[PDB]
């Protein structure tokens, strides 16, 4: 059930043409898309494509994104890959290889809710 | 648009 505007916004046919074109170029990081969950209470964020190396940990670029959205330590904060919560120690590219779409880009939603979309 | 990758730093 995960719903990203990215998706609307951009065909698949040019996604999954960036996408080749991007994993071609860089064989050691991964494209990742990054939205806000629907509905959730969080930030959104100005950039939505990460170019990300497949060794960072998903613990690593939690961090990323709960600096980039200014949350406070003690403030929850939630990644859902195919509705599911991805464990920390996984790295970006486990993630991307069991997860990744047709298009080649694997999409992230970040919400301060523990259920996601609502 | 069609926005740049962020790099995102080991
Ligand atoms: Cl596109
Ligand atoms: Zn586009
Ligand atoms: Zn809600």
């Amino acid at each position: 059930s995960m719903k990203f505007q990215y998706k609307e916004d951009h065909p698949f046919e040019y996604r999954k043409k960036e996408g080749e074109k991007i994993r071609k170029k860089y064989p050691d990081r991964v494209p990742v898309i990054v939205e806000k969950a629907p509905k959730a209470r969080v930030p959104d964020l100005d950039k939505r494509k990460y170019l990300v190396p497949s060794d960072l940990t998903v613990g690593q670029f939690y961090f990323l994104i709960r600096k980039r959205i200014h949350l406070r330590p003690e403030d929850a904060l939630f990644f859902f890959v195919n509705n599911t919560i991805p464990p920390t120690s996984a790295t970006m590219g486990q993630l991307y290889e069991d997860n990744h779409e047709e298009d080649y880009f694997l999409y992230v939603a970040y919400s301060d809710e523990s259920v996601y979309g609502k | 648009e069609e926005a740049e990758f962020v790099e995102v730093e080991p």
